[PDB]
């Protein structure tokens, strides 16, 4: 174990960078908030004294706009009918909970919407009932595909009239297509007597028109889903009145916080500007991309602790919310333990069935590549996201290849005799600083963009080599101390 | 996760 | 899950009718609605054969008289007329809660 | 449809036996198989089954540890470490719904001693 001291003064350098790198974006913004405001409109409220916020985002943007309408009220409604049906018809809840489901589709999508899900959800039960796997997923591939069509957009379009109706219904539609893209497979993949009955039409239905995730909630196994439905155990109400006070005072201290860090840096109005990027010192640079990421984080614990507080409410275990990113420090790790759903998704109905490590290392390749490309082709497919693919997986392969080479008995037994395991932690930090200097990289093509990466990666490594270059690779050397001192408690 | 991609 | 069986020996001459209670240790019915308790029968030296798959239910090899009725808790199979063919263990056997328990075993014997 | 298994097996404590359970008559991937035990003094013991379609053993908490169960897709094997325990293992198809064992092996008769 390292001594305290040293790792103490690492815990104090990355708060120390991360602080000055904030309060360096703080800087930047207000010295440049009249050109970005003319440019891009920036949203002005009381809340934190007169502070414009920047409302470049869209996913912030969109999804408060419709909490503020639609989202807030129906998911208050979904948890009382919840509580009544398990106060009143306990047996009778998941159809019940469907049928919740059903009518606040269509209250919030129209009619087209709940037609559409009706159609998806159809046609993939019809063709599962062919008992193939690979026909299955040719089917969930052509159903997503159906969605990036430019006569089916032209026609989504001509339905809705506010045009965020439709952004709507495409998110809708391609979180449905992998809620029954999970529940085909698992009936393909049934073998169970107990489990034949479990797999019908009506509990299709209900697993797909579950409103907590009904638009962009976490992935929810289907496995847990219909374990729960079933458990009828009530929750002690009592108890569930604290949990979902809690649950709304953690959500409203993460959405305060969330607004605060938007409010004093304008993050995403800088990278829309890109000629700005270039202007700005590299410690800005650094600033912005460490914003980037929390922000990104923050705003995704306040969009998925909705549907994570209503599934504890109905009893449900959701997906373990992510984790604070200035404790990742590699590729695995993070995909690990951010979106738990979508990674457990990923290694149970893409990874493994294409087969994982079982065909060695060449194999393992091709399966990572595989769920690299489907998680790419279903985030949309767009260039930055095919690069921010083939990045991230190369970074996993490269992690994976040399832990299997250190892990070697021989170089396990020299390294152990050459130094003592302090400095094999030094080493395996630095190291890991140095793959999170990628990492972080990787993440902001997949936010900023082809253009802001490539910025990053012109500025920072290329452009200032001689010193720039080091003093971020030392900063990320303490912060990767920190991060794996901490992994130990979670590992 | 999150469909939300690509716009901005 | 823990179930026995009574009797442990059941010696019945050719041609009488038998009586075979299987009783669990707790509620064998599935979350899904339906209990799943099947009796086999392990003639001597060799694998086991299906009687009675669900309870009352009747396989296609079982004839007319493998007829069992059972309880939530505790089960029953009856043999109307013995035919001398029928001797054999009986396994009482539940599917609902893993993991999944055979019974003790009834043999049959000629009194 | 039938289902046949390797044999009479003896082994010494300390080694390691295979025994395969080979079925033929029906689409193998379909359905699923049970392993279940039957000691010479006991009834028969579950020991666990194996999902052919996706290869994905579970076990009872007894038989964990040792115990391993391998396809060769249309034989299925099972590996385990030699103990006092001499039990006749049997192989059995498992339907889709409705009832469980349909058609079973004729059971490989192990002797450790
Ligand atoms: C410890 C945490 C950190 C965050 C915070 O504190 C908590 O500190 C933040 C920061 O410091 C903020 C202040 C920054 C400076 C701001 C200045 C002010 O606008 C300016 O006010 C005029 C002078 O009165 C200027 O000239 C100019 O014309 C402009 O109008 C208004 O935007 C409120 C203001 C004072 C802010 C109030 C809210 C804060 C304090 C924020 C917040 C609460
Ligand atoms: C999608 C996200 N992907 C990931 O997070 C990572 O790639 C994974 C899937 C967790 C890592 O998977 P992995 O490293 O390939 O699995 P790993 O621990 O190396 O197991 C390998 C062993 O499993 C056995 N099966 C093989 O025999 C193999 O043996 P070796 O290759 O080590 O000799
Ligand atoms: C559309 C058209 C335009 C597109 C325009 C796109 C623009 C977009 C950007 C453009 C850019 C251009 C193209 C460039 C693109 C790149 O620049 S290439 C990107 C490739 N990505 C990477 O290279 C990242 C990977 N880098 C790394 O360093 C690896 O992750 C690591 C850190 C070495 C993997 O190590 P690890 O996974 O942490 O392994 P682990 O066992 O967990 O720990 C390390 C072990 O080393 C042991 N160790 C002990 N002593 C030692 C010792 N002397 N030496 C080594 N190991 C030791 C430690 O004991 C430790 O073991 P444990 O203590 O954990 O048991
Ligand atoms: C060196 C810097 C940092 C370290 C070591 C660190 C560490 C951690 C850890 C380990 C957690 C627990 C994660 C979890 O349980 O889900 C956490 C929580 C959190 N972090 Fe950080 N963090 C750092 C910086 C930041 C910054 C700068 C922000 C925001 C601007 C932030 C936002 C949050 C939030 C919102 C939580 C959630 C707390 C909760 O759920 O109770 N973190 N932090
Ligand atoms: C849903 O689509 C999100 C899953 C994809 C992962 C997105 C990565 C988010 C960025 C995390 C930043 C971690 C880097 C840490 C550097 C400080």
């Amino acid at each position: 174990m390292l001594p305290r001291w040293e790792l103490a003064l690492y815990l104090l350098a990355s708060l120390g960078f991360h602080f000055y790198s904030f309060y360096e974006v703080y800087k930047v913004s207000r010295e440049h908030e009249e050109e970005l405001d003319q440019e891009f409109e920036l949203e002005t409220d009381t809340l934190f004294g007169g502070l414009k916020k920047d409302a470049t985002d869209f996913e912030w943007s969109f999804w408060m706009e419709w909490g503020k309408q639609w989202l807030v009220w129906l998911l208050l409604g979904h948890m009382v009918v919840s509580q009544m049906a398990t106060l009143l018809a306990r047996k009778h809840r998941p159809w019940i909970l469907m049928l919740y489901g059903m009518w606040a589709c269509w209250c919030v999508l129209g009619t087209p919407g709940v037609a559409m899900v009706l159609l998806h959800t159809t046609i993939s039960f019809c063709v599962a009932q062919f008992r193939s796997q690979l026909l299955t997923w040719l089917c969930s591939l052509l159903l997503l595909s159906t969605l990036r069509l430019q006569g089916v957009e032209e026609v989504k379009r001509r339905w809705y009239k506010t045009e965020n109706e439709y952004y709507l219904l495409q998110f809708t539609l391609t979180v449905r297509c992998l809620y029954y893209t999970s529940f085909s497979l698992e009936l393909c993949w049934q073998q169970l007597p107990a489990a034949s009955t479990s797999y019908s039409f009506p509990w299709m239905l209900a697993y797909v028109f579950y409103y907590p995730v009904l638009h962009n909630g976490p992935i929810l196994s289907f496995s847990e889903f219909i374990k729960q439905m079933q458990q009828q155990e009530h929750d002690s109400l009592k108890a569930s009145l604290c949990v979902l006070a809690l649950g709304l005072g953690r959500l409203l201290c993460w959405w305060w916080l969330a607004e605060l860090m938007a409010h004093l840096m304008y993050m995403h109005a800088i990278y829309s500007s890109i000629p700005l990027l270039e202007t700005v010192s590299c410690w800005t640079l650094g600033g912005l991309a460490l914003a980037q990421v929390l922000f990104f984080y923050v705003k995704y614990l306040v969009l998925f602790g909705v549907p994570a507080l209503l599934m504890r409410l109905d009893g449900l275990t959701p997906p373990a919310l992510p984790r604070c990113v200035s404790t990742m420090f590699s590729f695995t790790g993070m995909w690990r333990y951010f979106d738990v759903g979508l990674h457990n998704f990923l290694i149970r109905y893409v990874y493994i069935p294409v087969g994982g490590s079982q065909h060695g290392l060449l194999g393992t390749l091709f399966s990572t590549a595989m769920t690299f490309a489907f998680v790419s082709y279903w985030h949309g497919g767009y260039d930055y996201l095919w690069c921010w693919a083939a990045l991230n997986w190369l970074g996993v392969t490269v992690e994976n290849g040399v832990r299997r080479l250190v892990e070697t008995p021989c170089i396990q037994d020299s390294l152990a005799r050459y130094f003592s395991p302090q400095a094999r932690r030094r080493f395996h930090a630095a190291l890991a600083s140095c793959s999170t200097s990628m990492l972080i990289l990787s993440n902001l093509v997949f936010l900023g963009g082809n253009e802001v990466g490539k910025t990053y990666w012109n500025r920072i490594f290329i452009q200032g080599w001689p010193w720039v270059t080091l003093s971020v690779l030392g900063f990320l050397y303490c912060y990767s101390h920190v991060g794996i001192a901490w992994a130990q408690t979670y590992a | 996760c999150g469909p939300g991609r690509g716009f901005g | 899950v823990l179930m026995t069986q009574t009797p442990l020996s059941l010696p019945v001459s050719l041609g009488d009718q038998v009586s075979i209670s299987c009783r669990s240790s707790q509620s064998i019915v599935h979350s899904n609605g339906n209990t799943y308790l099947e009796w086999y029968l392990q003639k001597p030296g060799q694998s086991p054969k299906l009687l009675i798959y669900r309870v009352s239910n009747r396989f296609s090899g079982v004839p007319d008289r493998f007829s069992g009725s059972g309880s939530g808790t505790d089960f029953t199979l009856k043999i109307s007329r013995v035919e001398a063919e029928d001797l054999g263990v009986y396994y009482c056997f539940q599917g609902s809660h893993v993991p999944w328990t055979f019974g003790g075993g009834t043999k049959l014997e000629i009194k | 449809i039938q289902l046949v298994q390797s044999g009479p097996e003896l082994k010494k404590p300390g080694e390691t036996v295979k025994i395969s359970c080979k079925a033929s008559g029906y689409t193998f991937t379909n359905y699923g198989m049970n392993w279940v035990r039957q000691a010479p003094g006991k009834g028969l013991k579950w020991m666990g089954w194996i999902n052919t379609y996706t290869g994905e053993p579970t076990y009872a908490d007894d038989f964990k540890g040792r115990f391993a169960f391998s396809l060769e897709t249309a034989y299925l094997q099972i590996n385990n470490l030699k103990d006092e325990d001499m039990a006749t293992y049997f192989c059995a198809r498992v339907w889709n719904y409705d009832y469980y064992f349909d058609y079973w092996g004729q059971g490989t008769t192990l002797t450790v001693s």
